Formats: C-alpha cells, sequence, structure tokens
RNA sequence: GGUGACCACGGGUGACGGGGAAUCAGGGUUCGAUUCCGGAGAGGGAGCCUGAGAAACGGCUACCACAUCCAAGGAAGGCAGCA
RNA sequence: UAGCGUAUAUUAAAGUUGCUGCAGUUAAAAAGCUCGUAGUUGGAUCUUGGGAGCGGGCGUCCCCGCCCUCUCGGCGGGGCCCGAAGCAUUUACUUUGAAAAAAUUAGAGUGUUCAAAGCAGGCCCGAGCCGCCUGGAUACCGCAGCUAGGAAUAAUGGAAUAGGA
RNA sequence: AGGUUCGAAGACGAUCAGAUACCGUCGUAGUUCCGACCAUAAACGAUGCCGACUGGCGAUGCGGCGGCGUUAUUCCCAUGACCCGCCGGGCAGCUUCCGGGAAACCAAAGUCUUUGGGUUCCGGGGGGAGUAUGGUUGCAAAGCUGAAACUUAAAGGAAUUGACGG
RNA sequence: AGAAGACGGUCGAACUUGACUAUCUAGAGGAAGUAAAAGUCGUAACAAGGUUUCCGUAGGUGAACCUGCGGAAGGAUCAUUA
C-alpha cells in the first residue's frame, strides 16, 4: 500500500526530502521532488516513472544503474519472485553436416521496474544490459510491448 | 479424408462463379435480415437459417445479397449464440453418447466413439481459444456439459 | 521416409547417433568392452614368459600339428596362445624364454584352420625369429 | 496435406511430359508456379499457357512442346549463397552446356545464369533440363 | 522461487581448450600430450609472509605418503627445469 | 628400391550409417489397431504493364535512374540548398562494409647449384660508387555479434462491443 | 452361475522292434454366461498414414442423376422388380513393352544416379540371443525395455538344369 | 617500543568411525553356449518327408517332439457347375 514497508526507510539518495519546510509553504499539498533521469539511445522514460511513489534502486529510470553493452528482446514466462521476470528467447542454430537448423532456447532472469505496471505473460520486452544485479540478473526491462491483446471479455 | 473416419468421401457443395444477385430475387437485404432475425427469435441456427432461406425463400447466399454472412448480422444484432454452434453439437453428441454409456456399460464401440467425439471437442475449444470466441479459462467439463446443452 | 524439414537436425543427427549403434565397428570401437577384454589392452605388440610348448590339431578339412608355445603376459599377466611360425622354429623356443608376441593379422579374430589362436611369436629372446630362422643370428648362450 | 503446390505442378508436368502428351492441366495454381513457368517458357522449355480464372485457386492449361526432360523441385526451400552456387550445379544440372536452376531472389524469381549475373543469392525452388 | 524431453540433473571420457593435423570429387570421418595463444599444477591436500603483482613451491608453516644424515640430543627434503 | 616387410590405431574404398545418398512384400527390417501432447510440416490471395534522359541494340533487348516522412533547410519567413530527427511492424534471407593474432593452408615475386625450404635479393664500377634499385603481396578465416542496400520467399503485426485514422 | 457336445491331462485297446504318438473307447481342466485380470498371434496384404499424377476393359456394393420398353397395385402420377447409361466413394478382377524390380511379380512394389511432396516407426553378415543383468508391469503365466564375452565364412532371397518323391 | 604465552573466533589439513558408490576378484554346487567331434538312442524337418508345415498359448513326455484351442499358406487347392 504504502511504499515504507521495509526494516529501513526507503527513499531516493539523491532527493533531500527536509529542505526547511516553513510557514510559507502550504500543508498541503506538499510532494516532495522525485529523481529520474534519461537512458539513452532513444528509449523514452514511462510517465509512472515520472510521477510515481515507487522506490527502487535497481529501476532504470529513478535509480543507480547504467544501460550500456547488449540490448536483447524475448517474451515473459513467468512473473513470481518479485520486482524479476523470466523471459525467454527462442532462436535457430545452424548445423552444418544436416546443413539444417534446430530450434534452442534460454531463459535469463531480468529485473522489471514498477514503472512497467501492465505486464503480463506473452508480452514481448526489450532488456538492456547493465551491472550484475543479483546472482543470476544482468538485464534489466527498459521497454514492454504487448501481445495480440488490448482488448478483454 | 475425415479426421476420424478411414472415409475419403468427395461430396460438397459448389458455388457457382456469378456472385451477382439475379434479377428475379425481389427482396431487398434489410428484409432479408429481417427474416434472418425472424427465424434466429424463432430458436434456429445459422446454418438451419441459411437452408430455410434457400429452400423457400430463393436467397441462395446470403453473403451475395445482404454483404455478409448470417453470424455475422446475428452478432451485429446482438442475437449471436453464447458458444460456437459446432462446438455446441459436438457437445450434444458427447452427452447423448455418454447418458447411453452409463446405461449400457458393455458397449466398448460407444465407448471408442466417445473417445473420439470429445478429441474433437478439444481441438475445437483449442481453436476457438485462439481466435478469442471462448474464454481462456473455458473448459469441457464431462461433468457440468449437459447443463450447457439441450 | 526421412523427415526433410528445414528445422530438423536435431532429429536427424540424434537418429544417426542412436543407428550408429547399430554396427559392429563402431560398437566395439566405442564400448570398451572389447578394449577391456583384449589381453594386449590397446598394444600392438606384448612381452610373455612361454610356459609350456603345445600342438593345436588343425580344422578340417586340413590335417597337421600347429606349434604353438603358452605365453603369459608379463603386464596384466593373462595367459595366451601364440604361433610359432616356420618350418623348424620351435625348436629354437626353449622353455621359459621370454618372447615378444604381435598380432596375428586380423585384429582379433582367429585366422586360417589354426583354431582360437589370434598371435605369433615375433622375437623369443630378443634375437628375432627370422634372423634365427635364416641363421643371421644365433641364441645369446 | 498438400504442403507444396510448386512441387505438384512440377510433377503432373513431368508424368505427362513423359506420356507424350500435348497439353496437362495443372489444379491448384499460384504465382510462384507462374514464375516458375515464365522462366521454363523463355528459355523454351514449354509453350503457351492459360490461366483459367475461378473465384477460388486457378488452374492452368499449359502447352507442351517435347523438348523437356524433367523438371523437378527441392523440397526444402535452402537458402543459397553466390559461393555455393556452383556446388549446386553440379549436383543438379546435367552438363555445363544447358539446364538452369531456378532461384527466388529478392530481385524476382530467375534462373542461375541471370542470378549470377546480378550478383545475388536466394532460396533455390528447383531445376529444369 | 529457479531448471528440465529444445534432454535438466546424474554418470562416463583411454577429455586440458583453440589456432591446427591426416584422409580427399562434393559432402564427410577421425586426430590435436606435443614448440603459438589461453588455462592448470609443482608428491597429496591445507594455510600464509613479502610485494605493484603469488595463495609462489629452484619461499615459509602444518599434516599425510615416501625419504637422507646422526655421536640418536637433533637436522635437512621435493627434477611434471637441463643432463 | 636405399629401402622394403610385419603388428596395431585411423581415413578412403563404405551409397556397408546414406544431409548430398541406402534400405523395410518374399533377403535383416512397418508398432495388432486407433486417439493423442510436445516435435516436424502446413492451400490460394494484397503492385503490374504502359513509366523519366543517360539506358547490355526510344531501337517494341534495356549498365540503369523506380515517372520514405517533415520540424530547424543553416550551401520566426529571398533561388542558388541539404542536414538535426524518425521510419508507415519486426524478423529470417541475400549482397556489401567493418572486425576475425601470427604460424600452418592456398597463392604472387625470387635459379637454395635443383628441390623440400627460406625471405631474400638485384645493378654499375673504366673505382670513390665516399652506393643505387626493390621486396617482405593477396586470398581464405564456419556459426554468433556489428553495419549498409534489396525485398521475391517464409513467419509476423494494424479498424469488428470501433477503445479506428 | 452352468456343465449338452467336444476334449489338453489321465486310463485303457490297438499298431509297432519300441510307441509315453498318429487310429479307437472313456474322460478331468477347459469349451458356455456374468464380473475382474493378461496384452500376446503367420494380430498378414508377411506391404505405415496423409496428398498429387500416370493406360484400357467388364462386372459388383451403396448413394445420386437420366433414359426405349417389360412387370406389380390400380385405371393414372408416384413407388418397387428388371433393362440401358453417367457421376461419386468402396471390396475386388482381367488385360497392358506406363514404369519398376535380383526376379517371382507389382497399375503400385510406378512417377529414383534425370536421386528432395509431408511425417512416424524401424534394419545394418550369421550365431550367442530376445539370453544374462538391472528396471518396470502382473495374482501367476508372463509382457515391455535389453547386453557382452565368445564363435563363425557364410547364413539367406528369387529363378534354372538335373536327381529324387511312401 | 615491545618477545614468549593465553581465552575466543575463522579457514582448515589429517586421523578414527559410519554410509553410499565404481572397478577388479575367490567360491561348494547348479545351469548354459560354443566348439572338437569320428560315441550312444532314435528319426522331428526337407517329397503329401510317410500324421501337410508353421504362429500364439497351455499341458505332457528319454530325446528329437506329441496333443488341445484359435490362426496363417510361406499348401498338397487361384477352379467344381441348378
Ligand atoms: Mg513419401
Ligand atoms: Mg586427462
Ligand atoms: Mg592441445
Ligand atoms: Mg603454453
Ligand atoms: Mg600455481
Ligand atoms: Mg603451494
Ligand atoms: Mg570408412
Ligand atoms: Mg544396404
Ligand atoms: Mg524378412
Ligand atoms: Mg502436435
Ligand atoms: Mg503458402
Ligand atoms: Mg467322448
Ligand atoms: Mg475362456
Ligand atoms: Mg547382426
Ligand atoms: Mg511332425
Ligand atoms: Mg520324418
Ligand atoms: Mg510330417
Amino acid at each position: 500500500a504504502d511504499i515504507q514497508t521495509e526494516r529501513a526507510y526507503q527513499k531516493q539518495p539523491t532527493i533531500f526530502q527536509n529542505k526547511k519546510r516553513v510557514l510559507l509553504g502550504e500543508t498541503g499539498k506538499e510532494k516532495l521532488p522525485r529523481y529520474y533521469k534519461n537512458i539513452g539511445l532513444g528509449f523514452k522514460t514511462p510517465k509512472e516513472a515520472i510521477e510515481g511513489t515507487y522506490i527502487d534502486k535497481k529501476c532504470p529510470f529513478t535509480g543507480n544503474v547504467s544501460i550500456r553493452g547488449r540490448i536483447l528482446s524475448g517474451v515473459v514466462t513467468k512473473m513470481k519472485m518479485q520486482r524479476t521476470i523470466v523471459i525467454r528467447r527462442d532462436y535457430l542454430h545452424y548445423i552444418r553436416k544436416y546443413n539444417r537448423f534446430e530450434k534452442r532456447h534460454k531463459n535469463m532472469s531480468v529485473h522489471l521496474s514498477p514503472c512497467f505496471r501492465d505486464v503480463q505473460i506473452g508480452d514481448i520486452v526489450t532488456v538492456g544490459e547493465c551491472r550484475p544485479l543479483s546472482k543470476t540478473v544482468r538485464f534489466n526491462v527498459l521497454k514492454v510491448t504487448k501481445a495480440a491483446g488490448t482488448k478483454k471479455q | 479424408g475425415r479426421m476420424h473416419a478411414p472415409g475419403k468421401g468427395l461430396s460438397q457443395s459448389a458455388l457457382p462463379y456469378r456472385r451477382s444477385v439475379p434479377t428475379w430475387l425481389k427482396l431487398t437485404s434489410d428484409d432479408v435480415k429481417e427474416q434472418i432475425y425472424k427465424l434466429a427469435k424463432k430458436g434456429l441456427t445459422p446454418s438451419q437459417i441459411g437452408v430455410i432461406l434457400r429452400d423457400s425463400h430463393g436467397v441462395a447466399q446470403v453473403r451475395f445479397v445482404t454483404g455478409n454472412k448470417i453470424l455475422r448480422i446475428l452478432k451485429s444484432k446482438g442475437l449471436a449464440p453464447d458458444l460456437p454452434e459446432d462446438l455446441y453439437h459436438l457437445i450434444k453428441k458427447a452427452v447423448a453418447v455418454r447418458k447411453h454409456l452409463e446405461r449400457n456399460r458393455k458397449d466398448k464401440d460407444a465407448k471408442f466413439r466417445l473417445i473420439l467425439i470429445e478429441s474433437r471437442i478439444h481441438r475445437l475449444a483449442r481453436y476457438y481459444k485462439t481466435k478469442r470466441v471462448l474464454p481462456p479459462n473455458w473448459k469441457y467439463e464431462s461433468s457440468t456439459a449437459s447443463a450447457l446443452v439441450a | 521416409g526421412k523427415c526433410r524439414g528445414l528445422r530438423t537436425a536435431r532429429k536427424l543427427r540424434s537418429h544417426r547417433r542412436d543407428q550408429k549403434w547399430h554396427d559392429k565397428q563402431y560398437k566395439k570401437a566405442h564400448l570398451g568392452t572389447a578394449l577391456k577384454a583384449n589381453p594386449f589392452g590397446g598394444a600392438s605388440h606384448a612381452k610373455g614368459i612361454v610356459l609350456e610348448k603345445v600342438g593345436v590339431e588343425a580344422k578340417q578339412p586340413n590335417s597337421a600339428i600347429r606349434k604353438c608355445v603358452r605365453v603369459q603376459l608379463i603386464k596384466n599377466g593373462k595367459k595366451i596362445t601364440a604361433f610359432v611360425p616356420n618350418d623348424g622354429c620351435l625348436n629354437f623356443i626353449e622353455e621359459n624364454d621370454e618372447v615378444l608376441v604381435a598380432g596375428f593379422g586380423r585384429k582379433g579374430h582367429a585366422v586360417g584352420d589354426i583354431p582360437g589362436v589370434r598371435f605369433k611369436v615375433v622375437k623369443v629372446a630378443n634375437v628375432s625369429l627370422l634372423a634365427l630362422y635364416k641363421g643371421k643370428k644365433e641364441r645369446p648362450r | 496435406v498438400r504442403m507444396n503446390v510448386l512441387a505438384d505442378a512440377l510433377k503432373s508436368i513431368n508424368n505427362a511430359e513423359k506420356r507424350g502428351k500435348r497439353q496437362v492441366l495443372i489444379r491448384p495454381c499460384s504465382k510462384v508456379i507462374v514464375r516458375f513457368l515464365t522462366v521454363m517458357m523463355k528459355h523454351g522449355y514449354i509453350g503457351e499457357f492459360e490461366i483459367i480464372d475461378d473465384h477460388r485457386a486457378g488452374k492452368i492449361v499449359v502447352n507442351l512442346t517435347g523438348r523437356l526432360n524433367k523438371c523437378g523441385v527441392i523440397s526444402p526451400r535452402f537458402d543459397v549463397q553466390l559461393k555455393d552456387l556452383e556446388k549446386w550445379q553440379n549436383n543438379l544440372l546435367p552438363s555445363r552446356q544447358f539446364g538452369f536452376i531456378v532461384l527466388t531472389t529478392s530481385a524476382g524469381i530467375m534462373d542461375h545464369e541471370e542470378a549470377r549475373r546480378k550478383h545475388t543469392g536466394g532460396k533455390i525452388l528447383g531445376f529444369f533440363f
């Protein structure tokens, strides 16, 4: 519900909240300033990252990761394991002797920031390489594309 | 050949080349739609509506007269059936076989045929699931199917 | 028939190796039972010590006594039977001599009318058997 | 159940040519079939042909000339680079003097001499000689 | 939670990897301990000092296995470097 | 022939492992039969002839140029102009360009006395000649990754409770 | 549950050198029904399934269409029985230098060095051996999966000529 | 400024014990397969092989095998008449 659900106070490290709030200000409404950055490579910052209130230190827009290296794509298959999803990347492997292909796949775990709210199984995501964020996570979700949906019953 | 039979039968309809409405058909599009609405409110399936309109009204194809098909007309009017009609008939046949089979337990032929009918049901339901005609959680349950049909 | 699809390389390759296990030579070379069973252990020759001089009766329709020796190898001390080829070469070999032993030609298969013998003697104690037969050298006495 | 219309078209052409017949009816039609036949007809191996329009897939009535030996298809459309075209020429064609390999390239459907002329590769459709 | 018939996990290898080598229509099948590059080890395991850099062995400490000298109290070892 | 025999591993022979490319009535070999999920494969259909000058001869052949978009053009508002941004799907495919150690292999040059090699060498001296010329190329380097053209083939996507342009 | 008839086992009579057989007489389990197991057959067309193309002929079974006449009720139109054809899907047959095949043969076993429509299962000289062992299913009998050591130069197929045939 | 030493922690060799696992190996006795056969007993199969053969299953018997119930022709019949 609220964002302070941990044992330690959750805050963006580069925002000073206690900026001498005195009688000349309104009580309220006050809204504490939000740190966000523009990652390069022509990727738009989602508006939910602009005026959201989540704290995520591994978010590419409001956190302390920097995207560099490889930009890949895949299809969401699991959405357990909080703030992290499993995507599947299918590809064809060429075998020279029979001069045909075979179908292979690899899973990678990627960090899904809470600026992407309506993410479902079967969606196509764009991921960017960052520094190691955990034992197995090295990529971070940059853009979510819906697949054959947008209309429900 | 057939999906679940060893038949190579060749019998079907042969639509003619000319798609134009014949000059003798003194029926415009909207009153043909009204006949469709009357028959559908009487409780008929689109196959039966087409059969009646062909047999005793001169409408050989409503797609050439109205411009679209019977189920599209019923859906636009908001009175298309909730299940697709072929899935409905397959479930009806499955229920009939299952009731007969529970009163006659030594009919192994009916057991074999019920396996075939339910396989066809599941293939059809998978197709309708991919095309969003059925809900994604839809599932042919044998125990509650009879309350859905007939 | 076989599958010809563009994405069928896994099926083709898996089938080929599963079916490669069905010929005698591939299985003999790649299973390891044959390598463990043969006394030479993958070597081409071996050294051993003569235990006794035997004569094996030739297979029908031939009729002779083929002069062999019973040899116990120095490594892995199995006991084999080795042919002693030529007209008088058995008289060169004395009991408890130390011979070299080669294959007899058909890669672990018996040869000729000699039943069950896969080995022949080359170089009874270190002077070679051909030089002894041809008079080139003599026993180191 | 009929995975390849070009395969069945070329098999029908081949069988009726071997029987000595003068015309062939090719039952399902497609534009790959028409482009293949246009290559074959520009090179002089078949005669005129006529497409019959019913509102389903059409039919083609091909006039044969007696100049055809074999017009088979290659069953997966293997992707062929210009380096590997010589290998396919040796495997498929009876000589270096006559016979053509029909490729589909991004420049169109064409024989292998034209494909080497225009410096392009593609997927192999079939051969005829 | 994660992984798996698109073969995970486990077992074997007479498996160091690669550049390459033999064979020789086109395909392919075998081989690569071996002078170049990368790795690993210094009888077996373990732990350290010094230093920019070592978990070093032509450094040290300990145990295990071998093993040398001794006046029997002790002391000294490590060729998968060249011979 | 200064060499030749033998044993064993391995390659061709072997289209006797078959992708190219084998077989399965009777030689060895089709499951007793049907359903079925992964896997593999999947009908036809959406731009083509007249088009713009060079154009294999408008010579009824055609090097070939096709007769993508717009906000600052930077050679708040003049023709001489072209760049900042993006692609009206995304891929596979194909062609190109960068990058893929050297050695080895292919291959250019060079009379090691020939050759296997090597990377060297060659030209005038009537002698000052207080030395001149030239090399040490090039190709290939699977798949994966990067890049720029094509867009046939194959996959895929957009307006149906209109939540459309 | 039921057990008429047949009839593994068994008994006897014959035949025979022997006769635990063939022949004869009797006869248990079984054969029959209900309920539950087992999953094997020369379970065969010794020929995977789906699709396309490539000769002729006469029949046959089902459905449909069209025609001189005969026949039934009934006097007519139907509707049946027959007769002459056409179309579709079947079980087959004859014939053919289509083509194939080692041939026998096969209109599929053809459209294959002029080799690529899609796909599943499966063979790799003969034996050892469908054995050993492990696993797994079954009440059992057994089924499924399944080696190796060792041994061997042929084992086979189809045709030809002889010889032999109670 | 500080050496020996000590409580605790942490890496952790090694030893003892137990389990599991892989390979190799002894064994009274039993039951096979190959051979070398040139022994004994019969004659199951190949001809209608002297009871046509073979498959599955079950029982029995010195041995090959026999018999029962279904099946096949790979049979000794592509055929038997209104
Ligand atoms: Mg086929
Ligand atoms: Mg090793
Ligand atoms: Mg190496
Ligand atoms: Mg090194
Ligand atoms: Mg080290
Ligand atoms: Mg050390
Ligand atoms: Mg070979
Ligand atoms: Mg073969
Ligand atoms: Mg057979
Ligand atoms: Mg499936
Ligand atoms: Mg298509
Ligand atoms: Mg009786
Ligand atoms: Mg019974
Ligand atoms: Mg075999
Ligand atoms: Mg008998
Ligand atoms: Mg007999
Ligand atoms: Mg008999």
